[PDB]
Parts: structure tokens; C-alpha cells; sequence
């Protein structure tokens, strides 16, 4: 069955076809979109996107975009995609969860905009498309797969060019060189507290992270006589048992 | 070496031992310095059981102006300690293969030179000996392996 | 010694049925001996005209060879009616419920003077037996006929413990009077009295009978069946003594059957000799003695474990056969002498019997040493195993008691055709030692294939299959024209329990050569003939020998086998054996020079890639770099001797080509404290070693891969040595720093990816910590376990043609395997190849995972789990198995000295791809208990798929692979740029892996990884299949956590988009899969 395409709370299936294959003799895949405006730098007016295909990166995306330009004439600053994890790789970051440095909705994308106009224009666009698609399966606008995976992803037994990691290597321990000295630097020199306190380091522990995480982490003698009332509670329990 | 498989004329041997030659030792020891030695009675990966033997000389730093270096005895200790907890954490966890492989290079003693500089100096450090004190049976697909 | 007394108290309640099932049976044998009360005598008369008497009759008189004439038999026969009693099992009180139908002992003995006392000559005494039993068989006929009990009861002559001369006749309750549900067979022998004869030709050495060759079954025979009572007698004196006979006798008993030795005959080509009586009264025989100073052992009053402890010990330590036994007078010690008898051997002053002459040199042999490991079984108080020494069958099996068999077919005809056709001797002297050719011929084969063997093998079984045990009422004895004879057989199975290091030897050398030839130098040329040679070697020896040729499919006892049958035994008689080669082709012929004579033991190629490696080794430690390299140690499935194909050179295409190596650094304080700068800094390590091994060992090539199996740091960059003797090798750097850097990540993880990270670092302790004394452990241990390696294999390429060795890890499938061999309980260790994948598989399945765990030690026979290891990691199971007691996410507890935690290797696998592997594992058995080893059921047992798995996609690849993989049916070459072994190797691994891994809620795939083991003679076919969700079953409404492929019809509900999932799959893959099918 076709004719529907608006869910029951904020959702829209956006339908599209797929190419030839030898061994399948209407194949069809589809996107749930659902607009939110959120308050922070990169979580507003994005387009939460469940079930974007199989390896989707930015160039299919901007054709996909481009393409819609050349059909409605509608404006849309969409350069970027956000929270793309398709496999499931980058759920944990494990470099800021071991150490300080270097760092400070599944099945889900962010397509984000920019203005009013421009989200509007592309939801009624698309609500507009949903509804023709509903309507009519013919004559949408439909994907070339001009393969991004062959070539963006077809990495697993290529041998890594020397030169280019050789620089990365370099680069990237340049500047952990330098952010650790400084964070070495900032914990040896002298840190006075506001009212009077001065902070016990140690002597090679280089960093505050690792200290605050010692505090979390790290969060009598005797007599048994010798009193008057010791020995006297002793006379006592001889004389009890 | 211990021959233990013959055939087509040669003899199969196994390593049975190590040692230094006693003008090496006797080239080492000198006045103004702690010797430290430690041995421990450890069990290979195999069922061989091995008494390995170390000794390690005090080292007197570059800008050090005392003539002396000596250890101060809970030095002694402590570095004793570390040195068997070394030695017999790189045996079991070695065969006569793998142990024979790793006294080549002399690679224990930069072990044990890495875990005991933030107690003393300790210039040359060396193993000096490993006696094998009892060996399992003979397993003559091993040993042929080992050869080739 | 808690569990092992509720282990005798819980099989003494299931072996108790004896209240309602005994008492019918019981009136019924009363009514049967006044019925014999009842029956009228018969006055002297002769064969003169007994034989027309038998005429025309209905009941035939039984005989043996040959048919008694009246030149030689002018004897006559008395008609005496003895006394009736129970004898045996049941006057002990020690039946069996058995559903296979057990005995009763019947007394018929005779008065001394019916039966002359001269019974020492040509078998006439068991003459009158046939005939006595005859005419008591016809008239308990007649009596039944006019009794009316004709149609539930049928009498029928057969086999007394399967000897051929004494014949006996068995009541079957065929189909308030009726029998047809406890046991059906009841026995009717008849007893001598025990005083017959004279003491001086009773012993086992006497003759007096026709052309002075002894006759070890004559007398015998004659004196077991004079002794029936006297047996009794003592046995009910000991009984009154010991108030632990009862239980000792069926623990014993139960013990025996489970292992094969029931009564019935070791001599006529069967598995056995040895029961319940004997088992008892060589038990009683060590109650009363067994010590030169007369010392007693067996005290009468202790407990049934200990009984059977201290007899099983004594059985299996002290010889009875080659070289000493002990002997007891019953009417009372014993004592040893150490002269043996070259049979297995006791004897009596009070019966004066051999005893155990029903069993076997061969049968005795197997005996000790099934006595030897069940103690040594209960001398360890580590585990406990009361179902390895009980509560198992290894006898139900056919080819898990014995590594080796052999169908000897013997179309060898008629009496007429057996001089033409049997090469032996056969005639008079013979016939008067051996009964039979049955007998006389399972003595010469085992003594021929021994000798042919000898320390080849460790002990021989011979089986005359098919062999019926009774023949009916219209003939004397078995009338069987069964596959080209006329005896009971219709082939031989001869069948080997071997010594896996003397196996493929190609010599089996004789003595040493003199002046003039020795007896031994004498009987090797008379054996071998055109084999017999004289040859020296290179260490200066002129020995004789018989050099053979080695072979991979066909192992060279195998030869040896099929030579001294056609020449020793036949000339026209077969051997089958194609299971071994159905197994031997299975496992990947490598692209070798000269690889089809090598043998299945030969590691050679992995012992050239070791070479290579050492090589490089060296390399790696001359050159020169900003640390001194700690230690550079292969971790590897080649280096622990476990890789599909074993390893040609030049092989791209190999997945286990490129072998991994950890190399680490020494303990420097300047490790970087940030994950991804301390494996940018371990890369630039790699990448130091890479340009010095460039510059300086200009031979070597080297790229760098991209490793991604532990997750969450998609940068350790382990470059790829290629080394000039064409091998590949990935090395990896350990730092100190890993372990207590991931331990961090644990430590400040929020608290909802705390077992994400542990399963992160089980990954990395699996892959970088724990595998190195894995392979160190295991490569030590294939020297121990000599078919160890040829096993894994052909278990990973049962794994991989049924398509799951893409999840289940190596290491996981290489501790289940040699589950085997270091605690093989009760069988032996394994002597073949196919002995051990179906011990494997037989293991695989009579294994629980929900009740019992994996804890196993891998060491060599003769650093042992100790008790509080031991019950470490049982608590640690009980640990596991609270926390989730029906295996969810943890199926598999596979656990060990080397890692006692058990989740490190059978972590991640799903309970869809663990319920495939164990009902494999049942499904495997049950048609190998059903139909038997056949060429068609090796060829289904490696047949894949086919099955519920829902999903087929059947893909190809531009070029074979087969060439370039080594499985041979050539590059000798690497590529000028290194980005063509891109091209050259099959993707499909990683693809299925990442496509599961994007797909981890909605289905599950598999695939096969070593591509043509299992894709065709090309090596192009691969497969994926996929499995849905038990979650995705219907159609539910959208949510946040679906994670699935969405189609809705309506507004509500949402189903899969299936089409667009294998739509996409063929957009990945396209190059590659060529169909799709719906199962």
C-alpha cells in the first residue's frame, strides 16, 4: 500500500528508489524526518534522519540537494553531516575518556539549516514530494549512484601511503608534545588559592586531572588496660565467667 | 650443551646451562661499591626448574664528588626484591626457547636495569648463571622441532 | 569423598527394580522345574538308532565337527533327572535391568555314574551333552504342547557365551499368563558332577585326544561345565563373610559392560572374554590372598569403593598374562607365581581351572590397561567424573573405542575352496588345538597384524562381525552362506588402538645382521619376503628392514595392513577403509614440492615459515633503534600449528598468510599517557623499523594495514613484512602501558558503558596478553598430542564449511578440540584423524553448557589445575551462571590454567550461532549412531547449509583463488606495487563483518572465510546467509530504538525494508555476488 506518507508524531517517510541488480528481478528504501530546534551550537533546526542508506556520505547528499535546486529552486546551505555513525564505531571517544589532553538517536543523522525559510522551504518541499510520491511512484527525482563506496571505502587492504601518515604521526605528536609540556607547566608552577591555600603536587605528576582523579579514586592505636576502669571491668568479667 | 637425541651421525643437544668465565666477574668487582645478588629457584613454561642466578654493582653518579656510592642495606633489599620479582616473572612465561632467546641479547638485564633506577644507579647488571637442577623426560618431537 | 557414596546410593536406585519384576519370573521358573520334575526318563540305548530316533522328529540334535559315526561312537547314553537350583548373578542377588535382555543360570548336572570316567577323549562327552539336551529339548516340547504355552514361548538353541562346542537352549518370550516386559532370554545349560576325573590331565597343557599338540579350550571346557556349584559354594562363603559383595558386584559389573567386557568370548573373534563371574571370583580370589608372605589386601569388611578400588588396582598393576599369576585353592589364600602362561591366567588347586582362557592375549592386554586408567581416573581429587567412569558408554561406539578399523573382507568360499584359498595351515593338529576356523582364525590374525606391527600399535581388537550367537530349531548349527563363506562371519573388522609416534615411520626394522642368521633375522624374511632387505643407514648400521612408501590419504599402516593380509592371511581377500581417506582429502593438500607422499605429521611447512621467521627475528634484533626491542614472539595459529592450509610460500590470498607477531620495547617511562598518542607513537616505532628494514635488508617489502578488531582506537597501524621465502607477518607493539590505560577507560567510563569496555578489553587481553601463552601452551603441547594439529584443521574446516568460523574464534575452537586429548575420559588418547573429530563431536555434544563448565588443563601425560584452582574456577562458573543461569550473552565456558576467567575466548558469539554449533554436535552423532561410517555419511557430515538459515547469496570473485591460496589441484612472485594484493585476496570476511556489525539488532550473517576449502574445486564460492531477530518477528510501531531497516504500511506499525537490505547488499558487493535465494 502507497498512499500514506505522514506518521502519527512528527514523521515522514521519504521513498526512493534503487539501481539494477543481476539477481533481482521495486526496491525501494526509505528515511523517517523529523525537524527539531534545539538551543546549542550545532542541535539547532537539524533534521533528524533514521535509516539513511548505507554508507552515506557527503557527496550523494549534496548531488541528492543539488538536484532538488534544479528542480523546486529551493535554497539550502547544506554542506555538513553530523552524527554519522553508520557501523557503529565512535559510540565511546576512548582518547578524552583516558586522558585529559587532546579532547575537552541511534540509527539517526543530523541534517541542520540555517534559516526559517530554509528549513520551511525544504520541509514543505519534502511534505510536498512525500505527498506526490503518494500520489504518483513515477516521476520523483531519483538517485545516479555515482559510487562513493568503491572508492571512499574501499580501503580494507590498501597500503597506507608512507609519506601522508609519516606527516600525521609527525603533526599530531608535535602538538601532544606541546600541550603536554603545558600541562606539565601549569600544574609545576604555583597554585594559590583565593583565601590563602597552596596546592600540594607532587614531584613528576604533571598534569590536575590525574590528581582529582587520585582524590576520587582514594575517596585506633590501641589499650585494653592501663585504666582504672579497664582493669576494674576485667576483675569484672573474671569474676562473671 | 646436553646431547640427548643422536642420529645420522650428529648429536642433538639441549641447553643444559650458562655461566660466566671467572675473569669476567673478577673484571667487574671493585672496592667503593655494594655487589647485590639475588637467585631464585623458578619453573619454566615446561616442567624444567632452573636456579638463575644476578649480580649487580653500585654505580656512583656523573656530579657525584663522594668517593664511596655505597647502598644503604634496605636499598639492598629492595633492589634484591625487584630483581627476583623480575627474573622470575620473565621465567614462567618463557620455555628453554624462549628463555635461551631472551639471555642472547642480553635483554633481562635491561629489564631489571629499567625497574631499579629509581632505587640505585647499579652499573652492569648481569645473570652469571642458569643451572638447570631437574628436567621433565625427554620429548623427541620437541627437541626435533627445536633443531628443524 | 562427599558425592562419590550419592553417586553408588543414586545408581543403586536406578538399577532397582526388584520387587515386581522378579517374582513372575520366579513362579514361572518354578512352574519350568516341576515341568522338568515332571518329565519322563529315557533307558540305555546307542547312536545307532538315536540318530533315526532324531529322524523324523522336530528337534535336531546339536554336534560338532565332525558329525559322530558309528565306527568311532559305540556309546550309549542314561537318562538321569538331577536337582534343580539357581547359579550364578542371580543366587548372588545381582541382576541387571538391562532393557537388552539379560540370563538365568538353569542346574542340570549328572550323577557320577551315568557318564563314564574316562571323558579325555574326542569330545564325546559333550556328545552325550548334545544328545541329553536334545531329547530334554524335544520333550520339554512336547510337555509345552500339552501344557499349552506354545504361542508367547519359544525355545531356541544357541551360543553358551558364544563357544562352538557346548550349545544350550534359550527360552524367548516372543510376540495373567503373558512375559513381554522385563528380560527375555532365559538359559538352560546342563552341570557335571565335580568329581569326573583324574588330577594329573586336567591342567591346560594335557593330551590325549587324536593326531602331542594341547587342547586349551577341551580342557577347559570340560572343566567349567563340572564346575557350577562348587564355584557357588565359596562364592556364598565369601558372600556370609563380606557385607559388600553385593554393590561391589554391580559396580564392577556395571563397570565391565560400559567397557565392553561382558561374557561373551574373546577366542572366536569378539570384543569381551571377561564378566560379571569371573570379575567376582577374582575378586574373592584377592579377599583371600595375593601376597607371596601370604599377605592379604582385600579385607572382608570395608566398603564397595574401596573393594573396587583395591581389585581394580591390583588387575591393573600386577601381570596375569606374559609373565606371572596368582593362584588360589577355594576349598584358603594365594599365591604368586612368576611363571606365565601366555594366556591371561589364574588358577585353582579346588576347581583346577584356568579361568580366564575365554578371554584373550589381546583382550587381556586392553584389559590392564582399561583397569590402569580408571584408577588412574580415581587417584586424582580434583574433579569428579563418576559419569566418565560409569555412567559413559564407549562400547555403544564403534569407532571411538579404537582409533583404527579395518573391514577385512573374506570371500574366501567353501571347506573345498579354503586350502586354495586361506595361505595358512590348516588339518589336524590344528583342529585339535583350535576349534574352529573362526578361532583359529582370529589367532592368526592377530598374530600376524602384531607382528607386522608391534610397536606401531599399542593393543589390537579383532571382531568376526555378524556373528550370530543362535540358530533355530531346524538345524544342528549355523548354516550361514553369509558374503562368501560359510562361517559365522561375513567379514573381519580388525581394529587398532596405535602409537601415534610410530604411525608413519616408514621402516619397521628387524634385528641386526650377523654371520649367520638369527631366528628373528629368519621369521622378518619369512614374513616379509619382497620386502625383506638389507639395508644400512647413516649412522653406520646394517640392519634388516622393510622401507615403505609415506602418503598422505593413506596412512602406512594402512599398507602394512593390506601386505601381510594379501600375502599372510588371503590372496584374494579385501581391505576397506575409505572413511580415512574421505577425512585425509578433506584436510587442504598443500602446493609443496612433492606434497602427496608427505605425510599427515609432517609440520615441515610450518617449520620453514618458523625458519623465515627466524630470519627475520634477527634481523629485527641487528638493526638499531631509539629503544632496545624487548622481545619479538609470534603469536600466531601457524606458530602454534593450527592454519587451514600450512603455509606455501607466496600466498596472498591465504587469510592466515600474514601471521601476527607482538614485538614489545623495553619498560620505558616515556610512553605517552593518551590512547591515541601512544599508538601514534607505537606506529611511529613500526614506522622506524619499516624505513631501517628498507634501507638495510633490501630484499624485504613492508606496507602498513589498518587494523580495526579492537574497537574504539581505529589507529594501530601494524605494517605487513613481507618476506623474501614468501611469508607475511603483522607486527604489533606491546607497551606496558595498554593494560593499565584500558584499565583506566574502565575506571572513568560512565556507568552504562561499563560492559562495553569490558568486552573491549577482553578483546584486547584475548588478542595482545593472553594469546601469547595460548600459542606457547598449545605449541608445546602438539608435540605431546601428535594428531592434535590435522584435528584442528579438520575442525575449522567443518566450522567454516557450515559457515560459522567467521564468529567463533580460533582459539575458542582450538581449546574445545583439544578437549580430547588432555582429559580424554574414559577412552584413550587419540591414535587417527578420525578418531578425533568424532571424539570431538561425540564431546560437542554429550556436553552441557548450562550445568557443567570447560575447566581443562593442557599439559603432557605423566603445572597441574590444582584443587583450589580448580575450585576457583568453579566458583567463578557458579558466579557466572547466577548472574545469568540460561548462557544469554555467555554460551561457552571454555576456561583453563592459562585464563581461569572463561568469557576471554567465547565472549561476543550469539546464542543463534551457539544452539547451530551444539545441535550440530547432536545431529552429527545421532546419524553416526544411526547408520554407521559411510563415504556418503562423511560426504553429508561435510555437506553445508541447507538448513534453516534463511538467507542464501551465493557470490563469486574475478579470478580462482586456488592457485594463489596453496590448496593445490604458480606465483612464486610479489607485485611491483604493493596495492595489488588488494585484488588478489577475497574481501567477503570483513564485508559480512562489517555488515553485521551495521546490522548487529536486526539480523545476524555468516559467511565463510577460507574461501575454496568450501567454495567448489575452483575456489569461488561463498555464501552469506542471515538470521532475523527473535525481536524483528512481526510489525511493530516506529521508535527511538529500533535500529532496524523501516518500511511502514500504515501509521502505526513498521516492517522490515528486505528488499532494500539485500538491494544495498548487492550495491556493496556487486562485483562479487552473483544470486539471491529466500532458503
Amino acid at each position: 500500500i502507497e498512499d500514506i506518507s505522514a506518521m502519527k508524531n512528527g514523521f515522514i517517510v521519504v521513498p526512493f528508489k534503487l539501481p539494477d541488480h543481476k539477481a533481482l528481478p521495486a526496491s525501494l528504501h526509505f528515511m523517517f524526518a523529523k525537524r527539531h530546534q534545539s538551543s546549542n551550537s550545532n542541535e539547532s533546526d537539524c533534521l533528524f534522519l533514521v535509516n539513511l542508506p548505507l554508507l552515506s556520505n557527503i557527496e550523494h547528499m549534496k548531488k541528492f540537494v543539488g538536484q532538488l535546486c534544479g528542480k523546486y529552486d529551493t535554497v539550502s546551505h547544506v554542506e555538513e553531516l553530523l552524527y554519522n555513525d553508520e557501523f557503529g564505531l565512535h559510540e565511546v571517544d576512548l582518547s578524552a575518556l583516558t586522558s585529559d589532553l587532546m579532547s575537552s538517536p541511534r540509527n539517526t543523522a543530523l541534517l541542520k539549516f540555517v534559516d526559517a525559510a530554509s528549513i520551511n522551504n525544504c520541509w514543505n518541499a519534502l511534505k510536498k514530494y512525500s505527498n506526490l510520491h503518494a500520489k504518483h511512484p513515477n516521476e520523483l527525482f531519483e538517485w545516479t549512484y555515482t559510487t562513493p563506496s568503491f572508492t571512499t571505502f574501499v580501503n580494507f587492504y590498501k597500503p597506507l601511503d608512507i609519506d601522508y601518515l609519516k606527516e600525521d604521526i609527525h603533526t599530531h605528536m608535535a602538538i601532544f608534545e606541546q600541550r603536554e609540556a603545558q600541562a606539565q607547566e601549569d600544574v609545576q608552577s604555583s597554585i594559590v588559592d583565593e583565601d590563602g591555600f597552596t596546592l600540594v603536587v607532587g614531584k613528576n605528576t604533571k598534569s590536575l586531572n590525574s590528581i582529582r582523579k587520585k582524590i576520587l579514586n582514594k575517596n585506633k592505636k590501641a589499650k585494653k588496660d592501663f585504666y582504672r576502669f579497664q582493669v576494674r571491668e576485667r576483675k569484672k568479667q573474671e569474676i562473671n565467667q | 650443551l646436553r646431547v640427548d637425541e643422536v642420529q645420522g651421525k650428529n648429536l642433538l643437544t639441549n641447553f643444559h646451562g650458562m655461566d660466566f668465565t671467572t675473569d669476567k666477574l673478577r673484571s667487574m668487582v671493585r672496592k667503593w661499591q655494594t655487589l647485590i645478588e639475588a637467585n631464585v629457584t623458578v619453573k619454566t613454561s615446561d616442567d624444567y626448574v632452573l636456579r638463575i642466578f644476578a649480580i649487580a654493582f653500585t654505580r656512583k653518579q656523573a656530579n657525584q664528588v663522594k668517593r664511596h656510592s655505597y647502598a644503604q642495606s634496605s636499598h639492598i633489599r629492595a633492589i634484591r626484591k625487584v630483581i627476583s620479582e623480575i627474573l622470575t616473572k620473565e621465567v614462567q612465561g618463557s620455555t628453554l626457547a624462549q628463555l635461551t632467546s631472551k639471555l642472547i641479547p642480553e635483554v633481562i638485564n635491561k629489564e631489571i636495569e629499567n625497574a631499579t633506577k629509581d632505587i640505585f644507579p647499579l652499573q652492569n647488571i648481569h645473570v652469571r648463571k642458569v643451572k638447570l637442577l631437574k628436567q621433565p623426560k625427554f620429548d623427541v618431537g620437541a627437541l626435533m622441532a627445536l633443531h628443524g | 569423598s562427599n558425592i562419590f557414596k550419592l553417586q553408588i546410593d543414586e545408581l543403586l536406585e536406578q538399577v532397582k527394580l526388584k520387587q515386581k519384576h522378579v517374582l513372575k519370573v520366579e513362579k514361572f521358573l518354578h512352574k519350568l522345574y516341576d515341568i522338568l520334575q515332571e518329565i519322563p526318563d529315557w533307558e540305555e540305548k546307542s547312536l545307532a538308532e538315536v540318530d533315526s530316533f532324531f529322524k523324523n522328529k522336530i528337534v535336531s540334535v546339536p554336534f560338532v565337527d565332525p558329525k559322530p559315526i558309528p565306527q568311532n561312537t559305540n556309546y550309549k547314553f542314561n537318562y538321569k533327572k538331577p536337582d534343580i537350583s539357581l547359579i550364578g548373578s542371580f543366587a548372588l542377588k545381582a541382576g541387571i535391568y538391562q532393557p537388552n535382555g539379560s540370563s538365568i543360570d538353569t542346574l542340570l548336572t549328572m550323577p557320577k555314574e551315568l557318564f563314564e570316567k574316562k571323558d579325555f577323549l574326542n569330545f564325546r562327552c559333550l556328545h552325550k551333552r548334545s544328545v541329553y539336551l536334545a531329547y530334554l529339548t524335544h520333550h520339554l516340547l512336547i510337555l509345552l504342547k500339552k501344557d499349552k504355552l506354545d504361542s508367547f514361548l519359544q525355545l531356541e538353541y544357541s551360543y553358551f557365551d558364544n563357544d562352538p562346542l557346548l550349545p544350550i537352549l534359550r527360552i524367548s518370550c516372543s510376540k495373567d499368563y503373558n512375559f513381554y516386559k522385563t528380560r527375555f532370554s532365559i538359559n538352560l545349560l546342563i552341570g557335571f558332577p565335580y568329581k569326573v576325573f583324574e588330577p594329573k590331565k586336567l591342567l591346560p597343557n594335557r593330551n590325549c585326544i587324536r593326531i602331542l599338540p594341547a587342547t586349551p579350550l577341551y580342557n577347559f571346557s570340560v572343566l567349567s561345565s563340572s564346575t557350577h556349584e562348587n564355584y557357588l559354594k565359596y562364592l556364598y562363603k565369601t558372600k556370609k563373610q563380606t557385607e559388600s559383595f553385593v554393590e561391589a558386584t554391580v559396580l564392577g559389573r556395571l563397570w565391565l559392560q560400559q567397557r565392553g567386557f561382558s561374557s561373551n568370548m574373546s577366542h572366536s573373534g569378539s570384543l569381551g572374554g571377561f564378566g560379571t563371574f569371573e570379575f567376582t571370583i577374582l575378586m574373592a580370589a584377592l579377599l583371600n590372598g595375593g601376597g607371596i608372605n601370604s599377605n592379604k589386601i582385600l579385607l572382608h569388611g570395608f566398603s564397595s569403593y574401596q573393594l573396587f578400588k583395591g581389585v581394580i588396582k591390583y588387575l591393573a598393576t600386577m601381570d596375569l598374562c606374559h609373565d606371572g599369576h596368582l593362584q588360589f585353592h577355594s576349598n584358603p589364600a594365594s599365591k604368586y607365581i612368576d611363571e606365565g602362561f601366555q594366556t591371561p591366567t589364574l588358577f585353582d588347586k579346588s576347581t583346577k581351572v584356568n579361568i580366564l582362557t575365554k578371554m584373550t592375549v589381546s583382550s587381556y592386554q586392553i584389559l590392564k590397561e582399561y583397569a590402569g586408567e580408571t584408577l588412574r581416573m580415581l587417584n586424582n581429587v580434583v574433579q569428579d567424573q563418576f559419569s566418565n567412569i560409569f555412567l559413559t558408554n564407549i562400547s555403544r561406539f564403534d569407532n571411538l573405542k579404537y582409533d583404527l578399523c579395518y573391514d577385512v573382507q573374506l570371500p574366501l568360499g567353501k571347506y573345498n575352496n579354503l586350502e586354495t584359498s586361506l595361505a595358512a595351515t590348516f588339518g589336524s593338529m590344528e583342529r585339535v588345538k583350535f576349534i574352529t576356523l573362526e578361532n583359529f582364525l582370529a589367532h592368526k590374525i592377530t598374530n600376524v597384524a602384531r607382528y607386522a606391527l608391534g610397536d606401531r600399535i599399542k593393543y589390537i581388537q579383532i571382531e568376526m562381525v555378524g556373528q550370530k550367537s543362535d540358530f533355530p530349531i531346524t538345524k544342528r548349527k549355523v548354516y550361514s552362506n553369509t558374503g562368501g563363506n560359510h562361517f559365522n562371519f561375513d567379514f573381519v573388522r580388525v581394529k587398532l588402538i596405535v602409537n601415534p609416534s610410530e604411525c608413519d615411520k616408514l621402516v619397521t626394522k628387524g634385528p641386526a645382521h650377523s654371520e649367520t642368521m638369527s631366528t628373528e633375522a629368519a621369521v622378518f624374511k619369512n614374513f616379509w619376503g619382497i620386502k625383506s632387505s638389507l639395508r644400512r643407514f647413516k649412522d653406520g648400521s646394517i640392519t634388516h628392514c622393510c622401507v615403505w612408501s609415506t602418503s598422505s590419504s593413506e596412512p602406512i599402516i594402512s599398507s602394512i595392513v593390506n601386505f601381510a593380509l594379501q600375502k599372510h592371511v588371503s590372496k584374494k581377500a579385501q581391505i576397506s577403509n575409505e572413511t580415512i581417506k574421505k577425512f585425509h582429502n578433506f584436510l587442504p593438500l598443500p602446493n609443496l614440492p612433492s606434497s602427496a607422499k608427505t605425510s599427515v605429521l609432517n609440520l615441515s611447512s610450518f617449520f620453514n615459515l618458523k625458519k623465515s621467521f627466524d630470519d627475520l627475528y634477527k634481523i629485527i634484533f641487528q638493526m638499531k633503534l631509539p629503544l632496545s626491542v624487548k622481545s619479538i614472539l609470534p603469536v600466531g595459529s601457524a606458530f602454534r600449528y593450527t592454519s587451514l592450509c600450512q603455509p606455501v610460500p607466496f600466498a596472498y590470498s591465504d587469510p592466515d598468510f600474514f601471521q601476527d607477531v607482538i614485538l614489545e620495547f623495553e619498560t620505558s617511562p616515556k610512553w605517552p599517557d593518551e590512547i591515541t598518542s601512544l599508538e601514534k607513537a607505537k606506529t611511529a616505532f613500526l614506522l622506524k623499523i619499516q624505513e631501517e628494514l628498507s634501507a638495510n635488508s633490501s630484499t624485504y617489502r613492508s606496507f602498513f594495514s589498518r587494523d580495526e578488531s579492537i574497537p574504539y582506537n581505529l589507529e594501530i597501524v601494524t605494517l605487513n613484512i613481507l618476506t623474501p621465502e614468501g611469508y607475511g607477518f603483522k607486527f604489533r607493539v606491546l607497551t606496558e602501558r595498554d593494560e593499565i590505560l584500558y584499565l583506566r577507560a574502565i575506571a572513568n567510563a560512565r556507568n552504562e558503558l561499563k560492559p562495553e569496555l569490558e568486552a573491549t578489553f577482553l578483546k584486547f587481553t584475548a588478542k595482545y596478553l593472553a594469546s601469547v601463552r595460548h600459542t606457547r601452551t598449545l605449541e608445546n603441547i602438539s608435540h605431546s598430542y601428535q594428531f592434535y594439529s590435522p584435528v584442528v584443521r579438520l575442525f575449522k574446516r567443518w566450522l567454516d564449511t557450515h559457515l560459522l568460523l567467521g564468529h567463533i574464534t580460533d582459539e575458542l575452537a582450538e581449546l574445545i578440540a583439544i578437549k580430547p586429548f588432555v582429559d580424554p575420559a574414559p577412552y584413550f588418547i587419540p591414535g587417527s584423524l578420525e578418531n578425533g573429530f568424532l571424539k570431538v563431536l561425540k564431546f560437542i555434544s554429550q556436553w552441557n553448557w548450562k550445568d557443567d563448565p570447560l575447566i581443562l588443563d593442557l599439559v603432557k601425560p605423566e603445572e597441574r589445575l590444582t584443587l583450589a584452582q580448580y575450585k576457583g574456577i568453579q566458583m567463578n562458573f557458579t558466579n557466572l551462571r547466577n548472574s545469568d543461569p540460561n548462557g544469554t550473552h555467555l554460551q561457552f565456558f571454555v576456561a583453563s590454567k592459562n585464563d581461569p576467567s572463561g568469557i576471554l575466548y567465547s565472549s561476543g558469539i550469539p546464542l543463534p550461532i551457539a544452539t547451530r554449533l551444539t545441535a550440530l554436535a547432536k545431529v552429527a552423532v545421532n546419524l553416526l549412531q544411526t547408520h554407521g561410517l559411510n563415504q556418503q555419511t562423511i560426504n553429508l557430515l561435510f555437506t553445508p547449509g541447507l538448513k534453516d538459515y534463511d538467507f542464501v547469496v551465493d557470490l563469486r570473485t574475478p579470478i580462482g583463488l586456488k592457485s594463489s591460496c596453496g590448496i593445490l589441484s604458480a606465483p612464486s612472485n610479489f607485485p611491483e606495487n604493493l596495492n595489488d594484493l588488494s585484488e588478489k585476496m577475497d574481501p567477503t570476511y570483513q564485508l559480512v563483518k562489517y555488515l553485521n556489525l551495521k546490522y548487529k539488532n536486526s539480523l545476524i550473517l555468516s559467511s565463510r572465510k577460507y574461501i575454496g576449502v568450501n567454495g567448489g574445486e575452483k575456489g569461488d564460492k561463498n555464501v552469506i546467509t542471515g538470521l532475523i531477530k527473535p525481536l524483528f518477528k512481526g510489525a511493530h510501531k516506529f521508535r527511538v530504538n529500533l535500529d532496524c531497516n523501516v518500511k511502514p504500511v500504515d501509521d502505526e506499525n513498521v516492517i522490515l525494508n528486505k528488499e532494500a537490505i539485500f538491494h544495498e547488499i548487492a550495491a556493496f558487493g556487486n562485483d562479487m555476488v552473483i544470486n539471491f535465494e529466500t532458503d
